[PDB]
């Protein structure tokens, strides 16, 4: 039956928010799990705005060192009236409480800018379970997959890459704050039961994947792969003389993602081209 | 003070001086007697007492103005241009200790433009020597509109000196014509009281538009005839009398050509003057007794000058004046929010860059105007705000 993500427990909640075990370890948080209805709430304002930029809120939990986010709420927007709208979190009956926020960046990546930074830091001061959501509209659009962009930051007076995307103009901003935050690896949940159920209408479309057009929709973003893998593994070399473990993965993961649409383009073709010879 | 602020100013001048002095000889830079200072000057010179019940303080401060006018302008025996310049170096001195500066260059410009247009001005050549101590106080912007007073002043008087020799290619003209373009746009005076100009002055004016027509194309001329003058005189009266008036009392008078009384009524009708500025008008040509009615009886004060009464010119005109002169003077918030929010994303910006960002991103309402946002970014940097670079270009910063 599995589940357990629900049936929020409060005392569980209290404990954990009362024992704070996160202020002594700063790399407490290293996992994100965004359920179905946040991800399908989230693409969905964030395309429904363009290339205009939107932000909301977005609710959950904290269990040990993952953090769980159940739902998410858009707002208005800086004036009364994203405050008023606020009240929201409180108002209706949910014992999830406020997790975080998320906002768009329509083809701007993937990072944090300053004043997102300071933003979340400001957060993280006052209120300790906090995560900032970058998921990019457009990117996801064009690509056909959805970019995650959970990046807590680091503390004020602290000292302890990956869509690296921005040609020219926005690329000096990623380079001085780049350090001052870091990404949560973003693992999805799903209920299971009802939704898993309920998801067969995914198989209905039976059209876009039939004919998905892949290795040319996301080339541009298998090139940024490549390019961001051959200096993951010039740094691997330099330590040589675990990074050449984590530059292995990320080669496997492009290799396998490559050789899944040549899967594809090669069953359409038996599916299609090969009938009526 | 309020009766005769003039000796009021004297008195600051004369105790600063003398202050310096004495502390350098025996108190050795005293932490007491520095002290002392900043606090007597500031509380009870900048703003004083009687400036709450009397309803009256926008002009406490505004004072200055008027006493630098009084240096420039034309009186009697002047100090000369040596010992004055020393008195002048050391107000530039104080002048930036005042907050409100804005309200400075307007009175004086005001006052300036009554100075120039009526050739009242004493030693032009020491006006331009003001004004050019003014452009370096703040910079060209602050003096924008005093150096173009200033600027076609001399045109027009190279202007009118080569009209006198375009006159002579033609018919000589009967009388001696003068005239001040001025400019538009950049002045106080605009026009607001018609007129209907008389038959004797009506040749000249066209010749003068023609000499603009030639010399300039597409330029007009808005004429201010409350603000011209003239010298007018009578030639059937026992005594030459050459009286100087403005341009409605020369037309009063020169009404008189064809006939010897006339009504209000007719004189409003023919000349189109309004009701209050011809009664003024009327009112101090009375004072001057050039016209009188017929009943002397009549007091002016307890009878209403109505519309209908018949006033004739006084054919035995003998007023033991020969000296008549008729030419007497008769909160918002939403832009500082504006400001820091846009300044929020943006750590560094230029100061024309963030207007337009500010100025015209929210015109569709309460259409800002630049000097109140100059104004209030320059009450906001004051206030810790956004603390603008040291001098590298004109980048406003933010924090830094
Ligand atoms: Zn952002």
């Amino acid at each position: 039956s599995i589940d357990e993500i629900y049936k929020y427990d409060k005392k569980q909640q209290q404990e954990i928010l009362a024992a704070k075990p996160w202020t002594k370890d700063h790399h407490y948080f290293k996992y994100c799990k965004i359920s179905a209805l946040a991800l399908l709430k989230m693409v969905m304002h964030a395309r429904s705005g363009g290339n205009l930029e939107v932000m909301g809120l977005m609710l959950g939990k904290v269990d040990g060192e993952t953090m769980i986010i159940m739902d998410s709420f858009a707002l208005p927007v800086a004036y009364e009236y994203m405050a008023a709208y606020i009240e929201n979190a409180k108002q209706v009956g949910r014992l999830e409480n406020a997790i975080g926020w998320y906002h768009s960046h329509p083809g701007y990546g993937c990072w944090l800018s300053g004043i997102d930074v300071s933003t979340q830091m400001l957060n993280q001061q006052f209120q300790e379970p906090f995560v900032a959501v970058v998921i990019d509209p457009t990117r996801t659009i064009s690509a056909g997959k959805v970019n995650l962009g959970a990046f807590r930051t680091y503390p004020k007076g602290y000292k302890p890459s990956e869509y690296q995307t921005i040609p020219l103009n926005k690329i000096e901003d990623f380079g001085v704050h780049c350090k001052q935050y870091y990404a949560l690896e973003v693992s999805y949940f799903k209920s299971s039961l009802d939704r898993k159920l309920l998801e067969l209408l995914w198989n209905k479309y039976w059209v876009n994947t039939l004919s998905s057009s892949s290795l040319l929709t996301n080339a541009d973003y298998t090139t940024g792969q490549v390019f961001d893998l051959s200096e993951k593994l010039e740094q691997s070399e330099a330590q040589l003389g675990d990074k050449l473990a984590k530059a292995t993965r990320d080669s496997c993961k492009t290799t396998i993602e490559a050789i899944h649409g040549l899967m594809s383009q090669v069953i359409k073709d038996k599916l299609f081209n090969q009938i009526n010879i | 003070a309020l009766n005769d602020p003039k000796m009021y100013v004297q008195t600051v001048l004369d105790v600063h001086k003398k202050y310096n002095a004495l502390v350098m000889s025996a108190f050795n830079n005293d932490a007491g007697f520095v002290a002392a200072l900043d606090k007597a000057c500031g509380r009870f010179i900048n703003n004083n007492a009687v400036t709450k019940m009397a309803q009256s303080s926008s002009k406490s401060p505004e004072l200055l103005a008027r006493y630098c006018d009084s240096l420039l302008k034309k009186s009697s025996k002047n100090p000369e241009e040596a010992e004055l310049e020393d008195t002048l170096n050391q107000v530039m001195v104080v002048f930036k200790y005042i907050e409100d500066k804005d309200v400075f260059q307007k009175f004086y410009a005001k006052m300036l433009a009554k100075r120039l247009v009526h050739q009242n001005s004493a030693s032009d050549d020491a006006e331009a020597s003001m004004i050019s101590k003014l452009k370096q106080a703040c910079g060209f912007e602050y003096t924008s509109k005093l150096q173009r007073m200033f600027q076609d002043i001399g045109v027009s008087k190279d202007l009118n000196e080569q009209f006198k020799k375009h006159l002579t290619n033609s018919e000589p003209l009967d009388l001696d014509f003068s005239i001040q373009v001025l400019s538009s746009g950049s002045w106080p005076f605009q026009q607001s009281c018609t007129f209907a100009l008389p038959s004797e002055l009506e040749r000249s004016y066209q010749r003068f538009t023609a000499f603009y027509a030639s010399r300039h194309s597409g330029r007009k001329l808005t004429w201010l005839y409350q603000l011209s003058k003239g010298e007018l005189v009578t030639n059937c009266f026992k005594n030459r009398y050459t009286l100087q008036a403005s341009t409605f009392q020369m037309a009063i008078l020169l009404q008189y050509n064809t006939e010897d009384a006339y009504t209000v009524q007719q004189l409003t009708d023919s000349t189109q003057i309004k009701m209050d500025i011809l009664a003024q008008v009327l009112q101090i040509l009375l004072k001057s007794k050039l016209l009188v009615l017929e009943d002397e009886n009549a007091n002016v004060d307890e009878v209403e000058l109505k519309p209908d009464t018949l006033i004739k010119l006084y054919l035995g005109y003998k007023n033991k004046k020969l000296r008549v002169n008729i030419n007497v003077p008769m909160r918002k918030l939403l832009i500082q929010a504006a400001i820091v929010r846009i300044m929020k994303m943006r750590k560094v910006l230029k100061h024309q860059q963030l207007l337009g960002e500010v100025l015209t991103q929210l015109s569709s309402r309460f259409k800002p105007r630049v000097p109140v946002i100059k104004k209030c970014i320059d009450i906001l940097i004051e206030k810790e705000y956004l603390e603008r670079v040291d001098g590298e270009k004109d980048t406003y910063s933010y924090l830094a």
